[PDB]
């Protein structure tokens, strides 16, 4: 009952994300902030 | 209670000719002859060659003869009716049909010269004669001329046209269409049973989920293993998170 | 059993598009139950869920409310719906419901080939696809208007079926009338005038074997397109008549229909002059020719633009079938002259078989064997001989044109009832020493007729046994099969098959070229395991070669400079485990490369296992 | 072997009641051995109809017997074949064993006759299983009927002739299926047995012997004997059939009729005038629709409907039991204990 | 006028009855005899209004499917025979009307029996409704409404008694139409048109009148072509 | 059919990537509320019982008619696993 | 007005230049899309009355077959040309138009080059005619009338010159008509004919005006069963 091998459950594509160009800036300002002092 | 046909049933001729109502016309646009009587039932031509039952179109043109000439007739097994005999009845229903239609006080249509000109462009009227024999000699061939009924116009080409007899069957209680949501489930094997009210669910078959299979229905597949049907605390949530 | 489930009676949604599909808002309640609840209580209708309930769980108490907002539920969601038996993938196909009153369930006539279902009541399922995911695949992987092209063949399934070509083919076909004075107006002045007025008289046609123009050509010339269908409304000329007209740089010599043919599909693709290159206006449009136009379009123009293609070819064929008025008559399905004399000399030719026994020539078997070939070739003889009947003389016969286009009739089918059906098999399997004389027309008699259904038993008892034997074989191959799944980067084992265009034997020792099918099925959308010089052009490596370039590749062959080809295939492959892009090659429903993961271990098993219910069973071994 | 009576129609019931079977006490062919058996044998003849049969893994092996096949004194289906001595047909009969069959040459009844002469020099016969031209003096016997080679619901169809014996098939088990019309037809067309089906069934009521009427109500009609006996004949009002079609007897006769032995006093369930009357004839144009009727599909006009033309009484039958539970009996009552 | 206009066409009616009526017209152009036939029949079909039996009351009888003592028909044979009454009333206020009659004993029961109401009338006096033997009581009201078109039993749901049972609504007053474009010649050219008629009407109104206003829903029709956007 | 479908197709290296982009694009579009769109202004998703499919129809018929834009990206390791969860919370209201 | 009467024909149109011009109209009862489309139709295209070439005379050409030296085209491809040519007078009193025209040399013959009549204009001016190369001598007189529907050359058979050569008539500034009657819901009932056709045009009228022209044939042919006879 577990999901199948084969199609969208492809090791290939069963990870892959999705950004608006909005969180695309958002995320790189979380590593601005990383910058200690 | 009281059935009155509709949509969802099923008639055929004692031939062989199944088939469902799929479309209920309204009177205004059907299929209507040049005397305003217009067609009950229109039947595809293309199920006639494959299957084998010229029968049908047979008893079609008997029928046509029997309706103008307002009788019935018994045609035995083998022994029956012979292609010349009907021909004959044609003959004399033509002058019921289109012998009122002299004394009635009309000729011709365009269109039904029309449709004569696309007729003998064919073949089914020998070139030269007058209309009124043409339509004699396309009458005997069983067919007529037919308008459209919503524009009008004819319908390019004789049709043929008769009175068959046609019977309505026996709706079984798969017929009773089975949609179920969500219901009961058996004791020992966990998934969705029926009964009483409510419906029972449908067989997912080897054959059906090789089909998800062959598609990319990854998802789709493992739902009708689990959430559909025999996670237990799956189709829970489930209802509750569709909630 | 899945919980989101239902089934009812099918019946044939003629304005549907192959997009949706008609489904009893009754149904729908019920299988969109939840989504409606919830549905509810965003609007006014009900306060909660338990509210919501018992708000339906009567039928005299829903406000047409309700219905609007399942109709609001339903928006952009989509269903399974599936056949008896789920032969191939495309036995489950997905659907926009688009709600209707009653019981029955609406269904597109183009898919009802995908599903052998037929209307005399079968009837389909449907399911509901819960999660957003089932859902985004549902209706982007699985979508019917999507998977047009068959996993089996690159042969398109989308194919007009029976009424769709029957009216798409009526509408294209040229007639020709009476050949009594000269046709020659290829050369003469004389020969246009006289044979204009002799025309306007009684003794030439409008459509006369005349090389050049027959005199239908000569009175009516067109100057645009339009011009042409004008004159066709106001009575002047049939669409089936030859006539004269001007396209965007030619004086075409092409009837009415033919011309208006052009525009439903340049119309429905508005890139006109891309229609005009697809598409065969030089005859009638079998299903064939349609069949070819489908493919086309679906590598030319795009997807979807095909499928817009799709319906205004069912469309037009559906009206245009209407209109042409074909019927089955009993005076129509017409019994050759010569039957009688086939028959007779046949009749009499026994009479010598017999005194040839009489006197103890033949041996009794010699006698029994000489016999039934005296029929087999007579009967054969009856058949072209209706056909030639209907081909010269009455080249509009109904039964005829559907057979012809690649609408519906089996030329030995035709035979049994213009012709004659000639021989039955005894219950073992010796055939019959008498024939059955008889045609469908007429009489079939009271004997002939006992022996005839000998043999259809045993057809029927054979059907029962593919039903679930087909099944037997399906097993089998999936039980091996299924594991084989497309995941991969280019298997770098160059390992190759070599396809043969050339067979050694069918007369003992003579090179021929083998069928343009069987080859198309070894090269088609395959994968060059090495460079390919042939006719000019330079086919690279690993290059896909297309239907286009495997006709190249033929016509190659035909000049003499290949006789085998080098291509990647299953059967080489290094993925233990599975099978790469390279190596399967184009067919995915789609005509473009394989996509990673399809599961194409069980599409095989399948193309395999559905036409083997159409092989003869006998015994296994 | 005992099977809820097929009252779908008398028709359908009643073949059912001539319904022949393969499987059953297990002893007999039971589900292995097949093909040989399912297959129609050369012997079939007016002995079990060839088309009738079903259709899917029990094929062939379950069949209704044909129109004058009888069992004579142990199970043997003796067809009948007339005599005929020499060049002269006879109006005598022979209820011939299987076996008996192939020792004679026998002859269809399709050959041309004058009466007791043979018309033909060189017409057909058939031996043994073996269709052989034979001549007017070799042929011993002759087919009684063209009726006989069928059964009962095949001999129905007007054109037999004309059609596929597979979709033959298909119209004779269709006929099983029709369901009662309170408007009921005969066909414009028919083969000649509708009266013999309806009259030998137990649909319309007959009058027994000849007199005049007394009372016709909806309910009885009351004939007197010209013998000086009046009987009441009630009538099937509105009944159950097992498969839920209506089965009521509507009178046909007025009041004080003198009737003659043998009449339609009231029409069975589905009989229009002593005549077997199922479905209802319609004028009919055979040509393509939209797509209305596409692979096998049927348009019909409204106009159907706006008469009572195709419409059919049903009746279902519900049943609940109060049951006695530990917990205290299950009492039925107006009673509904929580809404409204 | 004199020329084209005088050139005109010639309404000629012949009428016998409520039920028949022809209608020739003549000169018209080319196919224009078809251009008019047939939208006023596809109209004369569908757009015109009527009566029909609405609903039924039989007073000992509580369902439809009951047959009742002393009276040879049943119930649904009986609210099929009103189908077939053809009624009518004469001015709009009457919408709905409740025609009564009770008859006894050895009698056949005719649509003639019901009693007279004042501004309806009744085209189909002899229309056989049933056959009562002896101790037949049949007592009974039909009501009869003005409408268009069919309207199934169950659409409508009539609740004047609540042991009365409604009826199938059969409002065409118009039960067919017919027309013919023979070819007439006059002087000059010889295509010409003429368009004919025939209506047939169940009496509710006449054939005339159903042609006007056939016309008229179709004049409306055109000028429902005014405001554009 | 569904809108450039092949111009979807065409955006992706497997056909089976297309679909899981634009289902999970659809559940960000609901979750975190359903106006965390990329293309709302002039031309835009529509219904007709008014022009309301402009608030929560279909999810997906949304995601698709983004990714037929060159706004979204779709990556193997676009953004770290469980940080875009966090962000994207932070910058969506409507819950 | 509220319920039935504003429950109306929405009429909404859309039009881009003279030639396009979309026309939607909903809610209607039962094939009624279809009962109006069809005859707005068959009017659309006979009767909105128009203009053609109807006979043509070359000076040296006799029959039709013929080729003119210095000129490219042959006598059917320049007659066929013609048949493109769309004219428009302004009044009745035009009834038969003779244009004149003549050119020589290495000149193009186009439509504007037709020598200007008072009340007739032409639409069609860039149109071409033929190339014409050197010694080149083109003279004709092309006729020009206002008729109704298609008139096959054989049908009329003019005669101005005895030398001269028919044409086929297209009367019609409507290029195509098209109607299409798909459902709309409207809340209760669902069964819904939803009208809308589209008419091509010329250019010498317009779309809605045509549209408007071919409503009031109509309505002024629904008169004509005005005086019974
Ligand atoms: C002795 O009562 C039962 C024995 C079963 O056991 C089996 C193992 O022995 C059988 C024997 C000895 C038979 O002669 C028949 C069948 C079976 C069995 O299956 C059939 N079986 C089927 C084949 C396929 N299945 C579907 C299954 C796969 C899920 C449905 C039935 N049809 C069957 C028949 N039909 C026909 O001839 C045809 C072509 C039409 C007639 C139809 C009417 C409508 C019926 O006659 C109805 C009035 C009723 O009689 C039956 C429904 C009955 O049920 C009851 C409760 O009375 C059974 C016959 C049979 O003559
Ligand atoms: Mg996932
Ligand atoms: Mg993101
Ligand atoms: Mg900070
Ligand atoms: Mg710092
Ligand atoms: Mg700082
Ligand atoms: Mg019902
Ligand atoms: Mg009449
Ligand atoms: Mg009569
Ligand atoms: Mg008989
Ligand atoms: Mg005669
Ligand atoms: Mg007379
Ligand atoms: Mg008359
Ligand atoms: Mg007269
Ligand atoms: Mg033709
Ligand atoms: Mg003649
Ligand atoms: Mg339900
Ligand atoms: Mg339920
Ligand atoms: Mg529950
Ligand atoms: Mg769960
Ligand atoms: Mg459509
Ligand atoms: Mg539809
Ligand atoms: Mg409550
Ligand atoms: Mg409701
Ligand atoms: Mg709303
Ligand atoms: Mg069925
Ligand atoms: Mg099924
Ligand atoms: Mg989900
Ligand atoms: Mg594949
Ligand atoms: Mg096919
Ligand atoms: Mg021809
Ligand atoms: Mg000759
Ligand atoms: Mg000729
Ligand atoms: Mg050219
Ligand atoms: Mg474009
Ligand atoms: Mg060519
Ligand atoms: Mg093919
Ligand atoms: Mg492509
Ligand atoms: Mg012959
Ligand atoms: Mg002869
Ligand atoms: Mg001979
Ligand atoms: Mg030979
Ligand atoms: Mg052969
Ligand atoms: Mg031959
Ligand atoms: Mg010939
Ligand atoms: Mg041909
Ligand atoms: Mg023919
Ligand atoms: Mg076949
Ligand atoms: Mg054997
Ligand atoms: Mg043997
Ligand atoms: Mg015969
Ligand atoms: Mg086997
Ligand atoms: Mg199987
Ligand atoms: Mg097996
Ligand atoms: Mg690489
Ligand atoms: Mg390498
Ligand atoms: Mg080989
Ligand atoms: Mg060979
Ligand atoms: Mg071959
Ligand atoms: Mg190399
Ligand atoms: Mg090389
Ligand atoms: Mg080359
Ligand atoms: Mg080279
Ligand atoms: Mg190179
Ligand atoms: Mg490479
Ligand atoms: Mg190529
Ligand atoms: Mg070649
Ligand atoms: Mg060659
Ligand atoms: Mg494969
Ligand atoms: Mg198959
Ligand atoms: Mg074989
Ligand atoms: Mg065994
Ligand atoms: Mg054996
Ligand atoms: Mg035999
Ligand atoms: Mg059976
Ligand atoms: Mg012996
Ligand atoms: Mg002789
Ligand atoms: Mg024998
Ligand atoms: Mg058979
Ligand atoms: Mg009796
Ligand atoms: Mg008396
Ligand atoms: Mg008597
Ligand atoms: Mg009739
Ligand atoms: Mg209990
Ligand atoms: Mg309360
Ligand atoms: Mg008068
Ligand atoms: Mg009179
Ligand atoms: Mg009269
Ligand atoms: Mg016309
Ligand atoms: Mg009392
Ligand atoms: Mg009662
Ligand atoms: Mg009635
Ligand atoms: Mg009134
Ligand atoms: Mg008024
Ligand atoms: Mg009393
Ligand atoms: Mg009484
Ligand atoms: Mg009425
Ligand atoms: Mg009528
Ligand atoms: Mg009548
Ligand atoms: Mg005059
Ligand atoms: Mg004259
Ligand atoms: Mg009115
Ligand atoms: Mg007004
Ligand atoms: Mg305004
Ligand atoms: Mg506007
Ligand atoms: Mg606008
Ligand atoms: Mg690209
Ligand atoms: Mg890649
Ligand atoms: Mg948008
Ligand atoms: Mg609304
Ligand atoms: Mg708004
Ligand atoms: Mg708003
Ligand atoms: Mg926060
Ligand atoms: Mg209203
Ligand atoms: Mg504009
Ligand atoms: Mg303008
Ligand atoms: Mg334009
Ligand atoms: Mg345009
Ligand atoms: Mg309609
Ligand atoms: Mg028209
Ligand atoms: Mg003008
Ligand atoms: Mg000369
Ligand atoms: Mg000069
Ligand atoms: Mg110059
Ligand atoms: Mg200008
Ligand atoms: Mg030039
Ligand atoms: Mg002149
Ligand atoms: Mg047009
Ligand atoms: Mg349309
Ligand atoms: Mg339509
Ligand atoms: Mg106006
Ligand atoms: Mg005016
Ligand atoms: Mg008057
Ligand atoms: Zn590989």
């Amino acid at each position: 009952g577990r999901l199948i091998p084969a199609g969208t459950g492809s090791d290939f594509v069963r990870f892959t994300q999705v950004v608006d160009q909005k969180t695309l800036k958002a995320i790189e300002e979380a590593r601005k902030e990383a910058v200690e002092a | 209670q009281k059935r009155k046909l509709q949509v969802g049933d099923k008639l055929a001729n004692r031939h062989g000719n199944k088939g469902v109502v799929a479309k209920i016309l309204p009177v205004e646009d059907m299929p209507h002859l040049p005397d305003g009587t217009p067609v009950d039932v229109i039947l595809n031509p293309l199920g006639v060659p494959s299957r084998m039952n010229l029968g049908q179109i047979l008893e079609t043109h008997l029928g046509l003869a029997g309706y103008f000439l307002g009788q019935r007739y018994i045609s035995p097994i083998f022994d029956g009716a012979k292609e010349p005999e009907i021909k004959e009845l044609l003959a004399q229903a033509f002058e019921v049909y289109f012998g009122k239609r002299k004394g009635e006080g009309f000729g011709v249509d365009k269109r039904e010269v029309e449709v004569l000109r696309r007729a003998e462009k064919l073949g089914l009227v020998t070139p030269g004669k007058t209309p009124e024999e043409q339509l004699k000699e396309l009458f005997l061939q069983g067919k007529v001329v037919l308008y459209d009924g919503r524009t009008g116009e004819p319908i390019e080409g004789p049709i043929v046209v008769g009175q068959m007899f046609i019977m309505k069957l026996y709706h079984m209680v798969e017929d009773k269409m089975h949609a179920r949501s969500t219901g009961p489930y058996s004791l020992i094997t966990q998934q969705p049973l029926g009964g009483k009210a409510q419906f029972g669910g449908q067989r997912f078959g080897e054959m059906e989920v090789w089909a998800l299979e062959a598609y990319g229905a990854a998802h789709t597949l493992q739902e009708m293993l689990t959430l559909k049907s025999d996670d237990i605390e799956g189709r829970n949530a489930a209802y509750e998170a569709i909630i | 059993r899945v919980d989101y489930s239902g089934r009812s009676v099918i019946v044939v949604g003629p304005q549907l598009k192959l997009h949706q599909c008609g489904l009893p808002k009754r149904m729908a309640l019920e299988l969109f139950k939840p989504f409606l609840l919830k549905k509810m209580e965003e609007k006014g209708i009900a306060p909660n869920v338990k509210a919501a309930r018992r708000m339906l769980e009567r039928q005299r108490d829903i406000k047409d409310e309700v219905w609007d907002a399942l109709e609001e539920v339903i928006h952009g969601k989509v269903v399974l719906l599936n056949r008896a038996p789920t032969l191939h993938r495309l036995g489950i196909q997905a659907f926009q419901p688009v709600l209707v009153e009653g019981q029955s369930i609406q269904l597109h006539p183009l898919v009802c080939e995908a599903f052998n279902a037929d209307f005399d009541g079968d009837q389909m399922a449907v399911h509901v696809p819960l999660s957003s995911f089932a859902q985004a695949e549902a209706r982007i992987q699985m979508l019917s208007a999507h998977n047009l092209l068959s996993p089996a063949s690159g042969e398109p399934l989308a194919k007009p079926s029976r009424d769709i070509i029957l009216g798409l083919y009526y509408i294209t076909q040229v007639r020709k009338e009476k050949k009594g004075a000269g046709l020659e107006f290829a050369t003469p002045e004389e020969a246009l005038a006289a044979h204009e007025r002799g025309e306007v008289a009684l003794n030439a046609p409008i459509k006369v074997a005349g090389r050049e123009t027959s005199v239908g050509r000569l009175k009516y010339v067109f100057a645009n397109p339009d011009e042409a269908l004008l004159a066709v409304a106001h009575g002047i000329v049939d669409l089936q008549d030859v006539v004269t007209v001007r396209y965007m740089g030619k004086r075409l010599e092409t009837s009415p229909g033919r011309i208006l043919f052009a525009r439903i599909v340049a119309e429905a693709v508005e890139d006109e002059k891309v229609a005009w290159e697809l598409i065969q206006l030089d005859v009638p449009q079998e299903k064939n020719s349609l069949k070819d136009l489908v493919y086309q379009a679906f590598l030319r123009l795009g997807m979807e633009k095909t499928a817009r293609l799709l319906d205004a070819l069912k469309y037009y064929g559906f009206t245009f079938s209407t209109t042409s008025g074909i019927t089955i008559g009993i005076d129509d399905a017409v019994i050759p002259e010569e039957k009688k004399q086939y028959l007779e000399e046949a009749d009499r030719k026994l009479l010598q078989i017999e005194q040839a026994y009489e006197m103890g020539f033949l041996t009794d078997r010699e006698r029994y064997d000489q016999i039934l070939q005296l029929w087999t070739e007579t009967t054969e003889k009856v058949t072209q001989a209706v056909f030639k009947n209907f081909e010269e003389n009455y080249p509009f016969n109904p039964l005829y044109v559907m057979a012809q286009s690649g609408a519906r009739g089996n030329p030995q089918q035709i035979r049994q009832l213009c012709g004659l059906r000639g021989l039955m098999q005894k219950p073992s399997g010796e055939t019959f020493e008498v024939p059955v004389r008889s045609s469908f027309r007429e009489g079939l008699t009271v004997l002939e007729y006992f022996i005839s259904s000998h043999g259809a038993r045993k057809g029927g008892a054979d059907t029962a046994l593919r039903t679930a034997d087909s099944g037997y074989l399906t097993r089998k191959l999936v039980d091996v099969t299924h594991e084989i799944v497309v995941r991969e980067a280019d298997c770098g084992t160059t390992n190759y098959i070599s396809v043969p265009l050339f067979q050694p034997d069918e007369v003992t020792r003579s090179l021929r070229l083998r069928k343009r099918a069987d080859i198309e099925a070894g090269l088609y959308g395959r994968v060059l395991a090495r460079e390919v010089e042939v006719l000019g052009v330079r086919l690279e490596e690993g290059r896909y070669l297309s239907m286009d370039d495997v006709h190249l590749l033929i016509k190659a062959a035909e000049a003499g400079e290949i006789q085998e080809v080098p291509v990647r295939s299953p059967l080489t492959c290094q993925t233990r485990y599975g099978v790469c892009q390279k190596c399967y090659g184009y067919d995915l429903s789609m005509a473009r490369p394989v996509s990673i993961g399809e599961a194409v271990g069980i599409v095989a098993a399948q193309s395999i296992g559905e036409p083997g219910t159409q092989l003869t069973m006998r015994t296994f071994h | 072997l005992s099977q809820f009576k097929d009252e779908t129609n008398p028709l359908s019931s009643l073949r059912h009641k001539r319904r022949i079977s393969a499987l059953g006490p297990g002893g007999l062919t039971r589900e292995r051995a097949g093909f040989d058996v399912r297959d129609v044998h050369r012997t079939h003849y007016g002995r079990i109809c060839p088309v009738e049969t079903p259709e899917g893994a029990n094929i062939g092996l379950i069949t209704s017997l044909a129109a004058y096949a009888r069992v004579d004194e142990l199970g043997f289906i003796r067809t009948p074949y007339r005599r005929v001595v020499g060049g002269v047909v006879t109006d005598e009969v022979v209820y011939m064993t299987a076996t008996e069959e192939d020792r004679y040459t026998i002859a269809q009844a399709n050959t041309p006759l004058e009466g007791n002469r043979i018309a033909a020099e060189r017409v057909v016969a058939r031996r043994k299983g073996e269709p052989v031209i034979v001549s007017p003096e070799e042929v011993e016997f002759m087919d009684v009927s063209p009726k006989q080679v069928f059964s009962v619901n095949t001999n129905l169809i007007p054109f037999l002739e004309h059609d596929d014996a597979n979709r033959a098939l298909m119209g004779s088990n269709m006929q099983t299926q029709a369901v009662p019309l309170i408007r009921a037809q005969a066909p414009v067309v028919m083969t000649g047995l509708e009266e013999r089906v309806v009259r030998d069934s137990l649909a319309a009521l007959y009058a027994e012997e000849d007199g005049e009427v007394a009372k016709v109500d909806g309910n009885r009609i009351v004939v007197r004997y010209e013998d000086g006996r009046l009987v009441e004949y009630p009538l099937r009002r509105f009944y159950r059939s097992n498969q839920g079609t209506a089965l009521d007897q509507r009178p046909r006769v007025v009041v004080g009729q003198r009737v003659r032995k043998g009449d339609l006093l009231a029409d069975g369930p589905a009989s229009e005038n002593g005549f077997l009357a199922l479905g209802q004839n319609v004028l009919v144009a055979i040509m393509p629709f939209d797509g209305y009727n596409f692979e096998d599909a049927i348009v019909i006009s409204e106009e159907l409907l706006k008469r009572d033309f195709y419409t059919s009484i049903h009746i279902e039958r519900y049943e609940i039991e109060a049951r006695d539970t530990k917990l205290g009996p299950e009492r039925i009552t107006r009673d509904i204990p929580h809404l409204s | 006028m004199l020329d084209s206009k005088l050139k005109a066409p010639v309404f000629t009616v012949r009428t016998q009855g409520r039920e028949y009526g022809e209608f020739v017209l003549e000169p018209l152009e080319r196919g224009f005899g078809v251009t008019l036939g047939n939208p006023l029949r596809r109209i004369l079909l569908s757009s015109i209004p009527g009566t029909a039996v609405t609903s039924v009351y039989i007073e000992d009888v509580l369902h439809e499917f009951s047959t009742i003592p002393g009276v040879k028909e049943d119930v649904v044979e009986i609210i099929l025979n009103l189908k077939e009454l053809v009624v009518r009333f004469l001015n709009p206020s009457l919408q709905t009307v409740t025609l009564l009659l009770k008859a006894e004993g050895p009698k056949e029961v005719k649509a003639r029996d019901f009693l007279p109401v004042a501004d309806v009338e009744i085209m189909n006096p002899d229309l056989h409704i049933a056959t009562l033997e002896e101790g037949g009581r049949l007592n009974m009201e039909v009501r009869v409404d003005r409408g268009v078109g069919y309207v199934p039993a169950e659409k409508h749901g009539i609740k004047d008694r609540i042991n009365a049972i409604p009826v199938d609504a059969v409002f065409s007053p118009v039960r067919r139409v017919a027309f013919q474009v023979e070819d007439t010649r006059l002087g000059q050219r010889t295509d010409l048109d003429k368009l004919t008629l025939r209506i047939w009407t169940d009496g509710s109104v006449t054939p005339l009148e159903a042609l006007n206003q056939a016309v008229e829903i179709l004049r409306e029709h055109l000028t429902y072509f005014s405001n554009p956007q | 059919a569904e809108p450039g479908i092949d111009k979807l197709f065409g955006m992706v290296d497997s056909k089976y990537r297309l679909t899981v982009v634009v289902a999970k694009r659809a559940q960000q579009l609901l979750r975190h509320g359903f106006k965390n769109t990329v293309l709302e202004p002039e031309e835009r998703p529509k219904m007709q019982t008014l022009e309301g499919l402009f608030d929560d129809p279909n999810a997906e018929t949304w995601a698709m008619k983004e990714l037929l834009t060159g706004r979204l990206v779709f990556g193997e390791n676009l953004v770290p696993e469980d940080r875009l969860q966090k962000e994207m919370e932070r910058i969506y209201p409507g819950e």
